[PDB]
């Protein structure tokens, strides 16, 4: 039997608001765990000690509550600059288990995106294929679609996508679609064009270009 | 109880030892014997017997052993390599463990270099970890070498108390010492029989005897060095050895 | 004050091998309990091993066996030294010091693919375009696409621009082979006037290669 | 049905080592005759090693000890673990299934040279010209040189065209390090007109470069 501790994951909030965030234990532990806060892309760093005498070098936003079991950590006035996960542990035995991790989300209002459609580089159609890609800058509702039309077809299948993390800054994302096709393929057809749909825009917006047009 | 980290040492001495009132109790978790198993201890004997005594998790009864490795046999207490004794544990999570945390059972969990076997330290120094000297005051670089099993009630077993105590049973050189507890059924007589009385061996009838020992003669011998006379060390009544008829 | 940091990944196929080096960048890892925490990527933590001031194991569950660790306190260094890597850990390694707790452990990367590409960049710049621009601003940026091993970053202007800087994250084609890019905003009256050289360099490669993003011809 | 594939091959100096792994792809390698053949280039075959389903060894004359074969059942695996190469055995290695006869075989390289260069391609796109010209057709090509780590490939756009693409045997400098040139003929209407990119590939580095051929300026 080792323990699996559990948690609510997901969480959405505002700025300046209280947050609560538990975290079970499917056995009975005594008090003594951790929580961590682990920003995309980095290491860790623990916040509330083996209870809630939390560690030092942190500011006064964490309140860990402690128990037998059913531990809870609470966060009250939230700024912007906690885009991360929080795990919980558990010190003393050797192998120690380890938490599900929450991310928590920071809503934001209406903020739709900047567009821009870039054609494939003319070094790339000497490789023999054609990247065309279309971004779509800062913007909170991150449900964003972006529609691909080749000649006015809407285009399946031979795009990708990725977003960013939540802006530390101003809390919007970002978004980057690329579209792949051979150079024959590309050479077949005129118009390219990115059509992009967001909540603060009244209707879609499209960037395009003719491809052979300086 | 004790400590883990300043564990107690008791040192039984001569007397009469029944480990099958231990052996039998059912109350122990844990009954484990090493240099011999445990229904041969009420028929052997030794010089010194000592028991330690001390109180850690539950999960940790499995590092008392000879040859293992972790932050109790580490340095809290280690067990020699060729261990004779044996090793007895109990739950005990009712007596230790009390609502809110019990935080007076510590344990050592920094040392410079593992123990020798039962070799006990109960220093309280400034670990000292970071170059700088830490000149006795804590921060950063210096760790306080004692940390705390907060004990509650409501905790999964192999996290509540268990009482552990370790018998060790030793042979120096000298003459002898504390053994287990001896027998004897119901002396017969006027039959001629097969007698053991405390080392005197021999065959023979009994019978109740009209002669006087000194009060602390045990035995009487004849002319020609035959014994012919025992006391009953029980009743100590004097008793004649006749031989069984021959012709 | 401590500023541990870890040197040894790379790429390599099953029973391979690998020697991390926890360089204790800090002092005395002579007297401290050490450890090493791993996760694959899109997962929650893991624990593998752990040093005792003092000596001794404990590893974990499956990499029982098959794994080794050890100190050097002259050095100050913390050795790892595994083999017959399953393949199936392809992770994202971190050592840390145990300090009552944790915290103080820098970080490190490995992937123990069944395969070798290991080649690097194709970049190409993507210009700043009106169909980009939009009144006060427009964006430029890099494509960089197609290699093999993970780790690859692009700067601009050797570190210089930090304002509208985003590097999206890589995607992972069916070909196998990764892509991405990076884009930044910039005033549109500043289209083409000023240094905007994207600077891709391609760690587990030596590639460095510095591209201009201009304006469309 | 049964495709038996291997993997392993290199480059190493003498008193070096080598684990080959015959990657039974196909059923049941716990139960046949398995066997290593050798052979060097421009020579004929030789026998290496055998396991029996059963476990026995019984190895060649030459390579009497200091190299060793195993399997494995539940992985599918045959491995081939040798050390200390006399580098007299630059050879080109197969492992084959023994079925009564043998067949089924797949094919793997090997060179154990006493040096390293590891370097790859310096390629040059050799234009169609009115001098490879004549009537309906012109020739054009990719000259690949100076390398080391023999197995190199160059393809003619992606893999597309396989009319008139030849490549050459490679040739072997005083330098010691190798060359070689592919060159494919297309209608002399078509000097410009549609792609033509050789696509080199250096395997045992991770050299990949496209390279286009255009008529002479
Ligand atoms: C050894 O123990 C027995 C009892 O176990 C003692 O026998 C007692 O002797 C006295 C005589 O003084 C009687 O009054 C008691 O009734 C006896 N007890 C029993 C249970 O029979 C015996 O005396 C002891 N040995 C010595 C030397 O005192």
């Amino acid at each position: 039997d080792i323990q699996l501790t559990q948690s609510p994951s997901f969480l959405s909030a505002s700025v300046g608001d209280r947050v609560t965030i538990t975290c079970r234990a499917s056995q009975g532990i005594s008090s003594y765990l951790a929580w961590y806060q682990q920003k995309p892309g980095k290491a860790p760093k623990l916040l509330i000690y083996a209870a809630s005498t939390l560690q030092s070098g942190v500011p006064s936003r964490f309140s860990g509550s402690g128990s037998g079991t059913e531990f809870t950590l609470t966060i009250s006035s939230l700024q912007p600059e906690d885009f991360a996960t929080y795990y919980c542990q558990q010190l003393n035995s050797y192998p120690p288990a380890f938490g599900g991790g929450t991310k928590v989300e920071i809503k934001r209002t209406v903020a739709a995106p900047s567009v821009f459609i870039f054609p494939p580089s003319d070094e790339q159609l000497k490789s023999g294929t054609a990247s065309v890609v279309c971004l779509l800058n800062n913007f909170y509702p991150r449900e964003a679609k972006v529609q691909w039309k080749v000649d006015n077809a809407l285009q399946s299948g031979n795009s990708q996508e990725s977003v960013t993390e939540q802006d530390s800054k101003d809390s919007t994302y970002s978004l980057s679609s690329t579209l792949t096709l051979s150079k024959a393929d590309y050479e077949k057809h005129k118009v390219y064009a990115c059509e992009v749909t967001h909540q603060g825009l009244s209707s879609p917006v499209t960037k395009s270009f003719n491809r052979g047009e300086c | 109880f004790a400590s883990v980290y300043a564990w107690n040492r008791k040192r039984i001495s001569n007397c009469v030892a029944d480990y099958s009132v231990l052996y039998n109790s059912a109350s122990f978790s844990t009954f484990k014997c090493y240099g011999v198993s445990p229904t041969k201890l009420n028929d052997l004997c030794f010089t010194n017997v000592y028991a330690d005594s001390f109180v850690i998790r539950g999960d940790e009864v499995r590092q008392i052993a000879p040859g293992q490795t972790g932050k109790i046999a580490d340095y809290n207490y280690k067990l020699p390599d060729d261990f004779t004794g044996c090793v007895i544990a109990w739950n005990s999570n009712n007596l230790d463990s009390k609502v809110g945390g019990n935080y007076n059972y510590l344990y050592r969990l920094f040392r410079k270099s593992n123990l020798k076997p039962f070799e006990r330290d109960i220093s309280t120094e400034i670990y000292q970890a970071g170059s700088t000297p830490c000149n006795g005051v804590e921060g950063f670089n210096c760790y306080f070498p004692l940390q705390s099993y907060g004990f509650q009630p409501t905790n999964g077993v192999g996290y509540q108390p268990y009482r552990v105590v370790v018998l060790s049973f030793e042979l120096l050189h000298a003459p002898a010492t504390v053994c287990g507890p001896k027998k004897s059924t119901n002396l017969v007589k006027n039959k001629c029989v097969n007698f053991n009385f405390n080392g005197l061996t021999g065959t023979g009838v009994l019978t109740e005897s009209n002669k006087k020992f000194l009060p602390f003669q045990q035995f009487g011998r004849d002319i020609a060095d035959t014994t012919d006379a025992v006391r009953d060390p029980q009743t100590l009544e004097i008793l004649d050895i006749t031989p069984c008829s021959f012709g | 004050e401590v500023q541990l940091v870890e040197s040894g990944g790379g790429l390599i196929q099953p029973g391979g091998s690998l020697r991390l080096s926890c360089a204790a960048s800090g002092f005395t890892v002579s007297s401290n309990y050490m450890s090493w925490v791993r996760q694959a990527p899109g997962k929650g933590l893991e624990w593998v091993s752990v040093i005792y001031p003092g000596g001794s194991t404990f590893y974990a569950d499956s990499v029982k066996g098959r794994f080794t660790i050890s100190r050097d306190n002259s050095k100050n260094t913390l050795y790892l030294q595994m083999n017959s890597l399953r393949a199936e850990d392809t992770a994202v390694y971190y050592c840390a010091r145990e300090t009552l707790a944790f915290d103080y452990w820098g970080q490190g990367t490995l992937v123990t693919v069944s395969s070798a590409s290991t080649k690097g960049p194709s970049v190409f710049p993507l210009a700043p375009s009106s169909k980009s621009t939009s009144g006060g601003t427009a964006a430029l940026g890099c494509l960089v696409k197609d290699y093999f091993p993970e780790p690859v970053t692009v700067s601009w202007n050797s570190g210089a621009l930090t304002s509208g800087v985003h590097t999206f994250p890589a995607v992972l084609q069916s070909s196998g082979l990764y892509s991405l890019s990076s884009v930044v905003t910039v005033p549109s009256s500043s289209l083409g006037t000023q240094t905007y050289i994207c600077n891709v360099n391609h760690k587990p490669s030596n590639t460095k290669v510095d591209k201009k993003v201009e304006p469309k011809s």
